[PDB]
């Protein structure tokens, strides 16, 4: 396992990764110092004699340069210590081990590397500074961020593996994963938040910014679209500019709840011939979702066009968001006075319900739910009352949030956060649970030495009535910490156990392959399936479709 | 080129919704009782209030004499004459749906960069509205 | 003359507050960008350490010495060492300052920038002297010594721009604002109940009339009448910061014009 | 009724309508015989297996049963003439694309589908009344004689 | 500002980390799982300081 | 260490020219000028001045990567009007405007007293 | 030779697979780098991989693919007769 | 003098403790911004907390407003605060350590904690007060 | 360790105000906010430069010199 | 529970039915108790399903359990990936485990 | 240095959940300071 | 990192004239993404910035101890008394163009810490270099010019890609590659090869004309020899004796 199944290899590099909005999806930024250490042995031909000669003359201390010369006899010449006799005369069939240049295909990997999209092939882009640089849309397949993560680079050494790498493992070929027959990459973060803001109906752009936005799309045909508003002032809508990045001939239609041809809430999606008709562009369109824009483009026009779609959308949206701006502060977590009063009484009503059930239970008039003990039924009622109280309070807080609220904006775009985050920050953190139960009596008949024995009120067993904005009380702080410790322990243990499960699964199925007779067989030749998947298709080409004959009434079927 | 549809409407109501610059207005024709209009208007550039009368025109081109991404848009130059000179609010968009509402009622859906319009009317007055690009001209 | 207009509201040796009217926003932004990053200035660039028995490191002291503002009034009579015909440095492209401090007293002795001594031939110029801008006459507190500690070093000052290193910047914060009443709607004011009550009014609101409270949005208006406040570190007079920023910007456009002409011949 | 299947027919019809500019008002030139025979012979070209014996032919027919059901439901005589308004040129274009799309969706021989399946099952496991999640997965892979919470569902 | 509390062994500062153990001379009663003939057990780890 | 020398921002290198003018094939009478060792300071100013010319149909600039101090300028003029001449006219307009601004500031400054 | 299936009863796909295309391009690219005679006209190209792609597009790669079966038998398919549709 | 008392976990089982003397000890409008504090309305208290903040350790006593954070974030900071460069000792110029990192200009936080007064974080701070903007500026 | 020469954010010289700042605090009995404004530090970027500075060089100067002349 | 059964008109409508859920498994005996629908009885433990109904029934049960675990957290995996795993676990006539006592006891070469 | 001088360790056959933050830990060990790795809950801080 | 679990690396650096600025001319020393806030619910990070802003404006030390009477509304009132928006928002301008940003930026002081992890102490690449004495594979450690591990999980991913030739090159030409001579009678690596004299012999088999050379990883050679030490005979053969 340590020396044969895996081993340390030559011609590799490791460093911290950074995010570059100005790199293509399949490009990787390589530090210049690394590019000077890593080399590719290129064979001398009539097509490269002059270029290789200049690289040899440059020497090993100037990129683009070279480090070694290998003759047809197998002798290797270090270009250091070799200038004494002058520049060497190259001959056909020789090899020049030269610095990895731009557009060289390289394998780019992040460990643990739990699936094949964690090793993908990128095109080299030699750059200043000491970090690797990659497009933001390829961070989800790698499960990578820029808090300090490091990634590994591997350089192929032959034309065989060099074409193999770029024709099988290239990033554009991995956009649609076969794990869940849906795209594994999509627009994320800033570009997901900006695209939602840019495609609102109120978003209008003037000539000067439109011209710059048009010029930022590399494949723009030089034709200025007619503004949506002609008089009294030429104004372009954000949908019109974002449509320039969408390749022509792409059609996409989606209906959300309440969506009609006249979309009163601007929800849903309607794209005809690459032009957005209505609908806000958010995660349901430009995300890694089934039937979205990326899925349609990569299947209709191909993977290379889809890769250009990633860059074009990112460039146009990033420019627009750079000059519009987007922030978030303490003011985005504050609900108005009336909302807090409604929230306070909502929690009070829930607490009164808890008091009502506790007092009837203490009177022995409560009947246990079928198949449950009296205490378990009582706890189930209390947790349900308190859980619904938090959700209702969060709903009250969320409804009060204005459309200009930045946290609300992020949630609507699908970029970050969710309803629960808003509820806990603004309305109520809620019930803390350890082992799927309320805080247990660590002390004799109480949770802390601050209550009285045999206390079952929500405040005693770990119900945080406050929000993060208002601050947890010392009892709530400790109970909240107890719940947090549960998550940290679960993260560690599950990480170790799932890792062993993954290895066991891989080793059990590693020798199974689809053969030229369409059968699925193992190394023994034993038939596992007589046709792969029982249909013979590849999951990367499967899409969800409706069978129109099975459903509906008989009369509709006849009609 | 030539007008595909001209008519006068009385704005029944205006709805701002969640927007600060765009209002969806409901209007009905002054001469025909079967013609109604739903239109999204940038009211920051062309305010509209209820009880207002609007002259709505649809044309296939803005150049005066008949001439029936087409061509790169350029800023208007001094001495440029077009249909827009006679109106206050002008928009350019595409027709993306034709829906049969009744035996003789036909509805045409337009999109001006995301500002949606719906023109319902009898079959014999919206017969020149094709599935193409068109200009929408509004004069108070 | 009937171009950009200027009105000075408050003038000082460290700050100049003026209104820039009848100008484009692109021109105004370029003026402040050039004033921050491209006005040549004299600063200490290389330090030779002969003795250092202080509690600070040589690199620590060198960085401090490079941040001391030197006089740059006659900086244009100096040359760029990269453009000069000399081995390392000479009197045509550099100024040499020496710093000699010893801990002769029992109390802590402070080394200031007034202790820097010019040992070059200034050739009648007005550059090199550290800027003294306090009451007691001292400068920047360079270092502190106890009894028996010595600091002996030689500083070489060269001209540069803040693009190369922020130490060559002659300007501190530059205030820059337009349309204090938000009549062009370039900002969408975040608020909770009422944005007018929640956002304090700019002091420049008194120089412009408020919105007429019910008039239609003016879509033909463009940004002009910029309110600018330029601060100076003291290396050059603040008025010279504005004047030389215009000079630097004017030269840059001329260089583009000259380069275009040079291509025409070939 | 919503199930993963190889070829997206709705997109193909939409492309045909937008490519040939179907009038939607003038009647088409298609014939009922052309539609029925066009779909029938298209079903023969949906080839996953290419053996020329009875056993392989039966397997080939079984492999495309569900797809042919979807094919026949979408490309019905009434639906083609009334819902889609397809022209003869558009109809032939649709048939060719479905054949091309289907032949491209077939699994490529030499694909290591075993490692692919293992990684596709194990990767979701890393982000994970009855036992659920990793403990239940771990209980299934290791065929545990005594499981934590055995249960019966009786109808 | 140095606080001590450590040792210098071979020039290296070494801190002794407090070790957590269970108290002795206390009776503790535990329940045992089903597959065992013993249902309950009272245990005391007698210790003399 | 891979930090580029800071003088690479403004000092033009060997074999590298300030301007690089290449025709644009995506549209007629259009050209793309690549400015070396320049940043948003000149790009924004030049592009804004070009947009005030009535014989200019398109004007835009972009800095493709913030690592390198170069920006591209795309200009398209009306038929019969050379884009290079449009750049010449815009540059002259900026120079004359800046000259007027300098005189106006100096004459206004000489009227103050505190400094 | 019982393991060589005659051309008239080959039951494998008439389409090139992605792995077959990858190795053929890499195989021919390596040969081009070693000064192999190019059978396609070059309008200006120095990368061996691009030259191989031009040859594959014009069906000028003189190689055959020996597809193996799980019982040891094989089928010979010319690169020229294999459909490149993926 | 019998004003404070050492109490261990076992004796803690037989005592009633008040979180604060402000509200719990006195026999018994409200600011809507203040957190909701539970009185517990008990008249048999035997002890009182010196201050609730002392439940935290050395690393968690540097966090500002740890009760306005999610608990895992407090845990992360406790671990990360030990990886920050500062001034570990004032005699670093006479010690020969394998490795040492010294910040050029250590600053003391503008937002500090009262527990930090006893950790000497104002005398030997690890960090600086940077002017921070929360924005999506360039996508970097 | 010693007072920074310039403000990090805007570059205003603040290294010539430390002794003035201390003297205002000690002899004039001024509050630190009033002293900061009396020194001409208006932007809060400059105020925190002088307000949060820890003078460690005074601690380092308590050790006897390694090498006396 | 709610089950969608075809309506007499021909449409699918959800009608409620009473279902008995149990702690503990006696599949063989319970399957014979009168009143139940023995063609629908299901067991959480697929081992009992394999012992009573056969390998093919256990194959379907094993897939159902694996599918439930994956989908319990809301994630979706394509059918073929799970189908291949279950087929490998049942290809030898019984339930072979993914441990060292199962697949690792086959005849596949010592080096593998 | 201060944190390292106030750390405690617990050697993990035992039947209990020692990694959890018990109620009796109140005011005696920090509820927040613990390693994120395999020492989570086993290394405590006073 | 800040004091709230928010850690990050520098993506890029900008000069002052490129940064966003306020009307007072203050530029940020540091810009963090808004997306770091919501999911993590570090409300203390934003309260600290608001408190520190007031602390710098008034010349005081903000009290940030956990359980006190200090509320956000109280800090907001103090901030507005100083002529600033109560919630910490300011109107900023784009540094490239000078135009106002349509949104307002939460802007103020925050205490950040420089962590121990610097990239210049992590970046390292290896074309070729020293090998270990035992396995003759790249050595471990950046400080010793070592290589990177192409582990089993990486091998699985490359198997899933179908890149057979790349997998071989990584394991052979990027790592230990060794040539040995095996006997055709016995599959043992016991052939004494005098490559200078072009002579081969496998004593014990008494043959000199049935030799083959194979390319295997040096670890594989090490493995087989270790098995030989354990009395096991792994006999490598170049032809098949049984049909598939
Ligand atoms: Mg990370
Ligand atoms: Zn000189
Ligand atoms: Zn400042
Ligand atoms: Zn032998």
């Amino acid at each position: 396992r340590g020396n044969l199944m895996g081993k340390r290899v030559d011609f590799s590099a490791r460093t911290v990764i950074s995010g570059d909005p100005n790199l293509e999806l399949d490009q990787v930024g390589v530090p210049k110092s690394i590019a000077k250490t890593l080399t590719y042995p290129e064979v001398v031909t009539p097509y490269n004699i002059d270029r290789l000669t200049q690289l040899v003359r440059n020497g090993p201390n100037e990129h683009p340069g070279a480090k070694y010369v290998i003759r047809d006899s197998g002798d290797r010449i270090d270009l250091r210590y070799s200038k004494r006799a002058g520049d060497i005369q190259l001959q056909y069939g020789w090899k020049v081990e030269r610095h990895i240049m731009d557009n060289d295909p390289v394998l780019f990997n992040r460990q643990p590397s739990l699936h094949k999209m964690s090793m993908m092939a990128h095109r080299v882009k030699v750059i200043p500074y000491s970090t690797f640089r990659l497009n933001l849309s390829v961070t989800s397949p790698y499960n990578a961020d820029f808090d300090g993560d490091e990634m590994n680079l591997h350089v192929p050494q032959s034309e065989e593996t060099r074409a193999e790498l770029s024709q099988l493992c290239a990033v554009p070929l991995q956009i649609v994963s076969p794990q869940s027959n849906k795209p594994c990459m999509g627009i994320v973060q800033d570009t997901l938040c900006g695209i939602r803001k840019l495609t609102l109906r109120d978003t209008f752009i003037e000539l000067d910014q439109v011209l710059n936005m048009l010029y930022w799309v590399p494949d723009w045909d030089g034709v200025i679209p007619t503004p949506a508003i002609i008089k009294p002032k030429p104004l372009w809508s954000g949908k019109q500019i974002l449509s320039v990045a969408i390749p022509n001939g792409i059609h996409l239609q989606r209906f959300d709840e309440g969506t009609t041809l006249l979309s009163p809430k601007d929800n849903g999606m309607l794209i005809i011939d690459g032009q957005i008709i209505f609908g806000v562009v958010e995660k349901k369109t430009v995300g890694s979702s089934n039937g979205g824009l990326i899925h349609v483009v990569t299947r209709e026009k191909g993977p290379q066009v889809c890769a250009k779609l990633f860059g074009n959308i990112q460039k146009v949206v990033n420019f627009w968001l750079l000059h519009n701006g987007f922030s978030t502060g303490i003011g985005d977590t504050i609900a108005d006075g009336p909302t807090m009063r409604e929230i306070t009484e909502t929690i009070a009503e829930a607490k009164k319900k808890v008091l009502d059930v506790t007092k009837e239970a203490q009177a022995n008039l409560l009947t246990a739910k079928h198949g449950m003990t009296l205490r378990e039924s009582f706890e189930d009622n209390v947790v349900r009352f308190l859980n619904e109280a938090r959700d209702k309070a969060g709903r009250l807080a969320e409804v009060n949030l204005k459309d200009l609220n930045n946290v609300k904006q992020m949630v609507m775009a699908g970029s970050k956060g969710s309803f629960i985050n808003i509820a806990q920050m603004s309305a109520c953190v809620g019930q803390q649970s350890v082992e799927g139960k309320r805080i247990a009596f660590g002390f004799v008949d109480r949770t802390l030495p601050h209550f009285s024995k045999d206390d079952y009120s929500p405040e005693s067993k770990g119900f945080v009535e406050n929000s993060y904005l208002r601050g947890l009380t010392p009892q709530e702080f400790f109970f909240h910490a107890m719940g947090g410790r549960e998550g940290l322990i679960d993260t560690a243990v599950k990480t170790a156990e799932t890792g062993y499960i993954q290895r066991r699964l891989v080793k059990a199925l590693e020798d199974i392959m689809v053969h030229y007779d369409n059968t699925t067989r193992n190394s023994l030749g034993n038939v596992i399936q007589f046709i792969y998947g029982e249909d013979g298709m590849d999951a990367a080409h499967i899409e969800k479709q409706s069978l129109d004959t099975i459903g509906g009434s008989d009369a509709a079927f006849e009609k | 080129s030539n007008t595909l549809f001209d008519d006068i409407f009385q704005v029944s109501e205006v709805d701002p919704g969640r927007y600060n610059k765009v209002c969806r207005i409901e209007a009905a024709s002054t001469t025909q009782d079967q013609c109604k209009l739903t239109l999204d208007i940038n009211v920051e550039l062309f305010p509209v209030a209820a009880q207002d009368s609007l002259t709505v025109t649809i044309a296939s081109s803005l150049n005066l004499e008949d001439t029936p991404a087409t061509r790169s848009w350029r800023p208007p130059q001094a001495g440029d004459r077009s249909l827009a000179d006679d109106y206050d609010y002008v928009m350019y968009g595409t027709a993306y749906k034709f829906e049969e509402v009744s035996k003789d009622l036909i509805a045409v859906y337009y999109s001006f960069g995301g500002l949606l319009m719906r023109l319902e009317g009898n079959y014999r007055n919206l017969n020149n509205l094709k599935q193409e690009n068109a200009y929408l001209l509004i004069r108070r | 003359s009937e171009g950009p207009q200027v009105k000075i509201r408050e003038a000082s040796k460290d700050n100049v507050d003026f209104i820039l009217s009848n100008v484009d926003l692109a021109m105004a932004n370029s003026l402040r960008r050039v004033m921050i990053a491209e006005i040549p200035t004299l600063a200490i660039d290389s330090v030779e350490v002969e003795t250092n028995t202080t509690v600070l490191a040589d690199e620590f002291i060198a960085h401090r010495l490079g941040l001391i503002p030197l006089q740059s009034m006659d900086i244009e009579q100096l040359e760029y060492s990269r453009d000069c015909f000399c081995e390392d440095h000479c009197d045509k492209c550099s100024v040499v300052l020496t710093l000699q401090a010893f801990g002769e007293s029992e109390s802590t002795t402070n080394v200031y920038s007034k202790d820097l001594v010019i040992v070059s031939n200034l050739m009648g110029r007005n550059i090199g002297h550290p800027i003294i801008q306090d009451k007691e006459g001292n400068g920047v507190l360079i270092c502190k010594l106890r009894k028996g500690q010595e600091l002996k070093l030689t500083c070489v000052a060269k001209k540069g721009i803040a693009k190369e290193h922020a130490k060559w910047g002659p300007a501190a914060a530059i205030e820059f604002e337009y349309d204090p009443w938000n009549k062009l709607k370039h900002t969408d004011y975040w608020y909770e109940q009422d944005s007018a009550k929640e956002w304090p009014q700019s002091k420049n609101c008194e120089y412009e009339d408020p919105p007429n409270e019910g008039d239609p949005f003016d879509y033909k208006a463009q940004a002009d009448t910029f309110y600018m406040n330029v601060e100076s570190v003291g290396s050059i007079p603040v008025d010279q910061v504005v004047v030389r920023g215009i000079d630097t910007l004017q030269k840059k456009v001329a260089s583009i014009l000259l380069a275009l002409t040079q291509m025409d011949q070939d | 009724a919503n199930w993963p299947l190889p070829v997206n027919i709705r997109r193909i019809i939409q492309n045909a309508q937008q490519t040939f500019h179907i009038d939607h008002t003038k009647p088409s030139d298609l014939t009922i015989k052309d539609i029925v025979l066009g779909v029938k012979d298209l079903q023969e070209n949906l080839l996953v297996l290419r053996g020329k014996n009875e056993i392989i032919q039966n397997a080939q027919r079984d492999a495309v049963t569900l797809f042919c059901c979807l094919l026949r439901s979408r490309l019905a005589t009434r639906r083609v003439l009334q819902e889609y308004r397809l022209t003869k040129q558009a109809f032939d274009w649709v048939l060719s694309n479905i054949e091309a799309q289907f032949l491209r969706s077939v699994v490529h021989p030499g694909e290591m589908v075993g490692v692919l399946a293992a990684q596709s099952i194990g990767e979701p496991a890393t982000q994970m009344k009855v036992t659920s999640g990793v403990p239940r997965l771990k209980e299934i892979l290791n065929v545990a004689k005594n499981m934590k919470t055995p249960s019966l569902t009786v109808y | 500002f140095d606080m001590g509390g450590y040792f210098i062994i071979n020039g290296s500062e070494k801190v002794l980390i407090a070790q957590e153990r269970s108290a002795g001379n206390i009776v503790q009663v535990f329940k045992k799982a089903a597959p065992s003939p013993i249902s309950h057990v009272a245990e005391i780890r007698s210790a003399l300081e | 260490m891979n930090a580029p020398d800071r003088f690479e921002l403004f000092l033009l290198g060997e074999g590298e020219s300030k301007l690089k003018i290449d025709p644009d094939t995506k549209a007629p009478n259009a050209v793309v000028i690549t400015f070396e060792k320049e940043d948003h300071t000149l790009g924004n100013l030049i592009r804004a001045e070009l947009l005030n010319d009535r014989k200019v149909l398109f004007a835009a600039y972009k800095v493709e990567h913030p690592f390198f101090a170069r920006f591209k300028l795309r200009i398209q003029t009306t038929e019969g009007y050379d884009p290079k001449d449009a750049l010449k006219n815009a540059c002259n307009s900026i120079i004359n405007k800046l000259g007027a601004l300098k005189t106006n500031f100096e004459t206004e400054w000489n009227l103050q007293t505190l400094a | 030779k019982e393991k060589a299936i005659p051309k008239d009863q080959r039951a494998t796909t008439p389409y090139m697979t992605k792995y077959e295309r990858a190795r053929i391009l890499g195989t021919r690219a390596l040969q081009i780098s070693m000064n192999a005679p190019v059978f396609v006209d070059l309008e200006g190209e120095t990368d061996p991989l691009r030259i191989a792609m031009k040859e594959l597009a014009e069906k000028k790669i003189p190689l055959v693919i020996r597809r193996y079966l799980p019982d040891g038998s094989f089928e010979d398919w010319s690169v020229e007769e294999l459909i490149v549709d993926l | 003098e019998g004003l404070v008392e050492y109490i261990d976990a076992e004796e803690e089982e037989s005592i009633l403790i008040a979180m604060q003397p402000e509200d719990l000890e006195p026999a018994e409008d409200v600011d809507p911004a203040k957190r909701i504090r539970v009185s517990h309305h008990a008249t048999t208290f035997t002890h009182c907390e010196i201050h609730p903040s002392m439940i935290l350790g050395v690393a968690a006593s540097i966090i500002p407003f740890p009760d306005h954070n999610q608990s895992p974030r407090n845990t992360y900071q406790s671990a990360m605060g030990k990886q920050a460069m500062g001034v570990f000792l004032t005699n670093y110029n006479v010690r020969m350590d394998t490795m040492a990192n010294i910040l050029y200009y250590p600053q003391k936080p503008l937002g500090t904690t009262r527990a930090m007064e006893y950790l000497k974080f104002r005398e030997l701070p690890a960090g600086q007060n940077a002017i921070v903007a929360i924005a999506c500026y360039s996508g970097y | 360790m010693i007072v920074p020469v310039r403000c990090f954010s805007c570059g205003k010289v603040v290294g010539d105000k430390w002794e003035s700042y201390l003297n205002l605090l000690q002899e004039d009995e001024l509050d630190e906010g009033t002293a900061l404004s009396r020194l001409g530090l208006k932007r809060y970027c400059c105020r925190r430069m002088i307000l949060t500075h820890v003078d460690l060089i005074e601690k380092f100067l308590r050790y006897n010199p390694l090498e006396k002349r | 529970y709610d089950r969608k059964v075809p309506s007499p008109t021909g449409e699918y409508v959800k009608e409620p039915e009473w279902v008995l859920e149990t702690d503990g498994v006696n599949l063989s005996e319970v399957m014979t108790v009168p009143g139940i629908d023995p063609t629908r009885i299901y067991t959480n433990s697929f081992i009992d399903i394999m012992e009573v109904l056969g390998i093919e029934a256990g194959r379907a049960a094993l897939y159902k359990e694996v599918y439930n675990v994956i989908a319990s957290d809301g994630s979706y995996v394509n059918y073929r990936h799970m189908a291949l795993l279950v087929d490998v676990m049942t290809t030898q006539g019984g339930l072979t485990s993914v441990t060292r006592h199962g697949f690792n006891r086959s005849n596949t070469g010592a080096l593998m | 240095t201060l944190s390292h001088l106030r750390r405690t360790n617990t050697p993990i056959g035992k039947l209990a959940k020692p990694r959890q933050l018990h109620n009796t830990h109140w005011g005696l060990v920090c509820p927040a300071e613990t390693p994120e790795g395999q020492a989570c809950g086993l290394v405590k801080n006073l | 990192a800040s004091r709230h679990g928010q850690k990050g690396t520098i993506g890029i650096t900008y000069r002052r004239e490129d940064m966003p600025f306020t009307a007072e001319g203050i530029v940020p020393d540091l810009i963090i993404n808004p997306h770091a806030i919501p999911s993590r619910m570090t409300v203390a990070h934003l309260i600290e910035c608001l408190l520190s802003k007031v602390a710098a404006l008034s010349g005081n030390e903000g009290d940030a101890s956990p359980f006190t009477d200090i509320t956000v509304e109280g800090i907001s009132k103090l901030l507005r008394e100083h002529g600033y928006q109560s919630r910490g928002f300011e109107v900023m301008y784009n540094g490239h163009t000078g135009k106002k940003l349509m949104a307002q930026i939460f802007f103020g002081p925050t205490y950040y810490q420089r962590l121990r992890h610097m990239v210049d102490d992590k970046i390292h690449a290896r074309a070729r270099g020293p090998m270990q004495v035992l396995t003759r594979q790249p050595v471990e450690g950046r400080s010793r010019d070592g290589g990177l591990r192409f582990g089993e999980m990486e091998r699985d991913c490359m198997i899933a890609h179908g890149a057979a030739s790349f997998l071989k090159e990584r394991l052979m030409e990027a790592s230990d590659a060794f040539r040995v001579h095996i006997c055709g009678i016995c599959g043992l690596m016991t052939v004494i090869a005098k490559l200078n004299h072009n002579q081969f012999e496998c004593k014990g088999c008494d043959n000199k004309i049935d030799i083959y050379q194979i390319h295997i990883p040096y670890a594989a050679k090490l493995l087989f020899q270790e098995l030989m030490a354990m009395n096991i005979t792994p006999r490598l053969y170049t032809d098949r004796s049984r049909d598939f």
